[PDB]
């Protein structure tokens, strides 16, 4: 259960498992987290910034 | 003058012949749960949110479609009237995709902020769900119309407000589908209303797909400069 | 009199036009129509 | 079951805006009649009869012939794809010359219609959902076709087949393939409802006009 | 001795449909010969108030199901006109499965369906008459049409109708293939090239029916006792059956009998006096009878013990939790899967939905998928209660009463035969560990 350092997660066929959906982004108690989105090149739902300010997180 | 007594939840209130309990209600400043229900469109009665139980009356009736009686007292916060509207919900989300996450309409939708306001907490739903085939409709209005609730709000804004009546139901049944029938496209200079009006994310602005949420935008009222409407 | 016969067989002679024909003789037996004024309801 | 048919409409080379469908000057005259029946202003009541003329006059309905009857009752062609959607009645898929339809509702279900149903898949060789290769018969399931007395019965082209054992509607198959025309009606030696062990009512002479009639008429 | 107190046995000279097994002639002169047509001049020109009159004095409740007294119900048109032409519509659409005797009223009296519609229009003041049937009754619609011409060069509609001086047209509608169309508001929506979905009431048909008009619909077999009601008077009418269940009734009996037919009998006559009577019996004799469904499939079904000593009118089936309906009676026997039976009927209403309100379109496609579990056994017992809450929900929240259609039988299995249920949820966990 130990919270570290943050890390993106793919599915097994190497694909992002995050889908833009920024409730991440909504809960982050800090505002530690800014995303951006767009439909990929093939349609999907993915997103284009996705960082996290490590010195405003709170782990 | 013409006006009748109804009461809403005991307070005496003056309406006009001809005004429905739901406008009764919103004198008095309730707002009744609605999915078919638009103010500028027909009246269509099918989605049933809007049940509210009238005292004395063993049956409740539909809020958007029935005219308010004389000394009619509406119960908008009973039991009957809260069960009808958790039953309701129940069978709206029965069959209603695990979409939110990729959903535009997610944190702006009428069907999750029911859900949270006037439906239970869980599901007891234990089959599968149906899924239904894509429209393409134009390059403006995105269609996923697995989130369709059956409204038919589009249809009746399309039939009178833009005078096109290229959209419609077909089959019955669990297996009714709204569209076109035929590949076609909805091109109208009012076509992008149908997304506003759309209560889920069965339509949505593809131009505007997955770019932003709407509780993270600002709201700056301002005047269109692209006619001479105002 | 006998009850013995079964007296409904004219249908078993019917067409695919029968109900239709039927339709179009009775189309000289009825009366004028009422008007509601328009020639539809998107006029 | 899940109905196997869909609901969206696809151009096909047999099915397309192009294919050629009209109605015949005797169906014109036809639907002249038929919208002589309804008020004027209301012109849109017709669809539903105009709709089966051409079925009739085709045997099925390709979207060519829905668009023609919209045309001619000035309707939006959409309102007529939600009609022809609709009912099942209407076959916007081809069809075999004799529409085979069996009743499978309980009080027809309680008379073992499942026996009819496969007698009719050995005799004819193909599911509930398929036509034959030679495209004489199509086979389908039904509900409740109005004849719950006279269970297990079938309807073929306008045509009711009654009080049926397996043998009655082979043969009936075969004298429909050998291009005869069955007689349509209860195959156990009764000519209607009436019950099979001797006509318990209606038994006196039928009483003549103004027997029961009251005083000051 | 009069207040009846035991009903059934009726003669032949007190049945109406006299011509109920097509043995007589169903053409002009047989249908004269047998009564119809008779001095209906003189009941035209009794104007609206005296039939009208005649029928509230009958106590004909109306036929299609519901039971609604025909003559309140006919009376709602005795308004003034205020400029829009006035219609009646008879429903022939004749849905229910086990149902089964408009057909035969249709095929076999037509004539006597013409005069009750002449009669009809002139007590509402209707200016025409629209006959909604099924499009499966085809040659049933095409020896009406036939009727119909007849009636028309004998002078006896159209305009001068029997040389009364009202006018009169009627018209047949054919639809295609929909149980929902039966509904009055559906089959309106059918008439005017529609989909057939129901309206909401109000309004009622009466302020606001077919092409925007007042309009009354009328099932077939209340239409067609309307002219003999009047020849005979209210009164005679009025004696037969319990009070407020007048008259004659026609049954359709079907399912696990020896002879199912479909027979003329008085109201109140016993269940167990009209099956052992007219049907034969029930198939392996009476010991053998494991439930029967009265008053076709959207009523209740009801278990031996309640069949032996229940009366087959409205009031006496509503006090044994179920209803009269349209008197189509379904026999099943022991050898019958009680369950299957009532999944096959779930799939129906299933199947028959026309999907424009929530509860119907998505609850009853919920009960198909539960029920057809429950004919393997896969759920669990708490289910049963979870289908009696989702039954609950669909009824009276639904915008027509196909939805209560399909609840209400569902509700009939779950009360009388939940240890079926059980058990077999309980072979199918032992089978499947
Ligand atoms: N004969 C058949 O093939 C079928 C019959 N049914 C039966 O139909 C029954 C339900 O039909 P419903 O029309 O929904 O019953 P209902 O009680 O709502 O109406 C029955 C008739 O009375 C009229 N009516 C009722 N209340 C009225 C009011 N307050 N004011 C003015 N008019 C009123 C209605 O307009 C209608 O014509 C069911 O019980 C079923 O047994 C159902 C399916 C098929
Ligand atoms: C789903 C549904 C289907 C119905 N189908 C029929 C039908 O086929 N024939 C009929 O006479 N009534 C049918 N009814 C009941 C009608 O409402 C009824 O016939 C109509 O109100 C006529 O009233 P009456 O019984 O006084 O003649 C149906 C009702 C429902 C809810
Ligand atoms: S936006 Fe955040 S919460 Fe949503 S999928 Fe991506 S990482 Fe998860
Ligand atoms: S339409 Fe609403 S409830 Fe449905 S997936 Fe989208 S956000 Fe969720
Ligand atoms: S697309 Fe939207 S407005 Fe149209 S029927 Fe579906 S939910 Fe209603
Ligand atoms: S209950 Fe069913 S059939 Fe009746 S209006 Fe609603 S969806 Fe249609
Ligand atoms: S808001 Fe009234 S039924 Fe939909
Ligand atoms: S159950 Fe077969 S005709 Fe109705
Ligand atoms: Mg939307």
């Amino acid at each position: 259960r130990f919270r570290g350092e943050h890390a993106l997660r793919r599915y097994p066929s190497g694909e992002e498992r995050c889908i833009a959906c920024k409730l991440c982004e909504a809960v982050c108690p800090a505002q530690a987290i800014t995303i951006e989105a767009e439909p990929r090149a093939d349609g999907s739902r993915r997103t284009t910034r996705y960082d996290i300010d490590m010195t405003k997180c709170i782990y | 003058s013409n006006l009748i007594e109804v009461f809403v939840d005991g307070q005496s209130v003056m309406v006009e012949p001809g005004t429905t309990v739901l406008q009764a209600c919103e004198k008095v400043g309730m707002q009744i749960p609605r999915f078919c229900y638009h103010e500028r469109l027909s009246v269509a009665g099918n989605c049933r949110m809007c049940l509210v139980e009238i005292e004395k009356a063993p049956k409740v009736v539909a809020a958007c479609a029935m005219p308010v009686m004389k000394g009619w007292n509406i119960l908008t916060n009973s039991e009957k009237s809260k069960k009808a509207r958790e039953g309701v919900m129940e069978f709206l989300l029965a069959n209603h995709p695990l979409d939110c996450p990729i959903c535009d309409q997610g944190g702006e939708c009428d069907l999750q902020d029911q859900s949270m306001m006037f439906g239970s907490d869980r599901s007891r739903f234990l089959e599968g769900k149906r899924a239904v085939e894509d429209k393409n409709i134009g390059p403006l209005v995105k269609t996923i119309m697995t989130r369709c609730i059956q409204c038919t709000r589009c249809i009746r804004f399309a039939s009178e407000i833009a005078g096109v009546d290229d959209l419609g139901t077909t089959g019955r049944g669990n297996d009714m589908q709204v569209g076109t029938y035929i590949e076609k496209m909805f091109m109208s200079e009012l076509s992008g209303n149908i997304i506003d009006i759309c209560p889920v994310g069965a339509l949505t602005s593809k131009p505007y797909a997955f770019t932003a949420r709407p509780w993270e935008t600002r709201k700056t009222e301002s005047i269109d400069v692209m006619d001479a409407v105002g | 009199f006998d009850n013995s016969t079964y007296r409904n067989l004219q249908h078993h002679e019917y067409s695919t036009y029968t109900f239709l024909d039927l339709n179009v003789e009775l189309s000289k037996f009825r009366m004028p129509q009422p008007s509601s004024g328009r020639q539809s309801p998107r006029h | 079951g899940a109905g196997g048919a869909l609901f969206v409409h696809r151009d096909t080379p047999e099915n397309n805006p192009d294919t050629p469908f009209d109605f015949t000057p005797e169906n014109y005259k036809r639907i002249e009649a038929i919208v002589k029946n309804y008020p004027e202003g209301h012109k849109a009541a017709a669809v539903l009869p105009v709709l089966d003329l051409a079925q009739r006059q085709n045997g099925w309905l390709p979207i060519s012939a829905m668009n023609k009857v919209a045309e001619i009752l000035q309707v939006p062609p959409m309102r007529v794809y939600e009609v022809a959607t609709f009912y099942t009645m209407y076959n916007r898929k081809p069809v075999g010359k004799y529409h085979i339809q069996v009743c499978t509702t309980t009080p027809c279900m309680l008379r073992n219609s499942d026996s009819i149903l496969e007698a009719i898949q050995k005799k004819l060789g193909i599911k509930v959902g398929e036509t034959t290769p030679d495209k004489l018969f199509t086979l389908i399931e039904v509900e409740c076709l109005g004849a719950c007395v006279n269970a297990p019965m079938v309807q073929i082209n306008d045509n009711y087949y009654e009080d049926l054992t397996p043998k009655d509607i082979e043969e009936i198959i075969d004298e429909l393939k050998a291009g005869k025309i069955p007689k349509p009606g209860p195959r156990s030696g009764r000519f209607s409802c009436e019950p099979a062990g001797g006509l318990t009512s209606l038994t006196e002479p039928p009483k003549g006009p103004g027997f029961g009639v009251q005083a000051g008429l | 001795a009069p207040k009846k107190t035991s009903f059934g046995s009726l003669k032949d000279e007190d049945r109406i449909f006299t011509n109920l097994y097509g043995r007589h002639d169903w053409r002009l002169k047989g249908a004269q010969s047998r009564g119809d047509w008779y001095k209906t001049k003189e009941i035209l020109l009794k104007g609206p108030d005296w039939i009208l009159g005649e029928v509230k004095t009958s106590g004909l409740r109306g036929r299609g199901g519901a039971g609604f007294p025909t003559g309140l119900k006919w009376s709602f048109m005795n308004k003034p006109s205020d400029g829009r032409p006035k219609y009646l519509v008879v429903n022939a659409d004749e849905g229910e499965p086990g149902t089964c005797k408009d057909r035969e009223i249709i095929r076999h009296d037509p004539h006597k369906l013409v005069e009750g519609c002449l009669v009809g229009g002139r007590a509402m003041g209707a200016r025409a008459a629209y006959i909604y049937i099924r499009g499966e009754f085809y040659n049933e619609a095409s020896n009406l049409q036939v009727a119909i011409r007849e009636a028309y060069e004998a002078g006896l509609i159209g305009k001068n109708a029997c040389g009364s001086g009202y006018d009169f047209d009627v018209f047949v509608v054919r639809g295609a293939g929909a149980y929902i169309c039966g509904e009055e508001t559906a089959l309106i929506e059918s008439i005017e090239g529609k989909q057939g979905k129901p309206r909401l009431k109000p309004p009622f048909p009466a302020d606001v029916g077919v092409f925007g008009c007042p309009t009354t619909v009328a099932n077939v077999e209340t239409v067609a006792v309307s002219p003999t009601i009047c020849r005979r008077g209210g009164a005679w009418f009025a004696s037969f059956g319990r009070e407020r269940n007048s008259g004659t009734k026609l049954f359709n009996i079907s399912g696990h009998v020896n002879h199912p037919c479909t027979v003329e009998e008085e109201m109140s006559v016993p269940l167990k006096e009209l099956i052992e009577k007219h049907a034969g019996g029930v198939i392996g004799g009476w010991d053998n009878l494991l439930a029967v469904i009265p008053g076709g499939s959207s009523t209740p079904l009801i278990p031996k013990s309640v069949c032996e000593t229940v009366l087959m009118d409205f009031d006496a089936l509503v006090q044994a939790q179920t209803g009269l309906g349209t008197a189509a009676v379904i026999v099943m026997d022991r050898s019958t899967d009680i369950v299957k039976a009532i999944a096959r009927l779930i799939e129906f209403y299933k199947h028959e939905s026309c999907g424009q309100c929530t509860p119907c379109r998505e609850g009853v496609d919920w009960m198909n998928k539960v029920m057809a579990r429950f004919v393997k056994g896969d759920a669990r017992p708490a289910e049963i209660d979870s289908l009696w809450e989702i039954s609950k929900q669909i009824e009276g929240h639904t915008i027509c009463a196909l939805g209560d259609g399909a609840a209400w039988p569902v509700q009939g299995l779950i009360r009388h035969f939940r240890p079926e249920l059980e058990e077999r949820m309980q072979q199918f966990a032992l089978q499947h560990q």
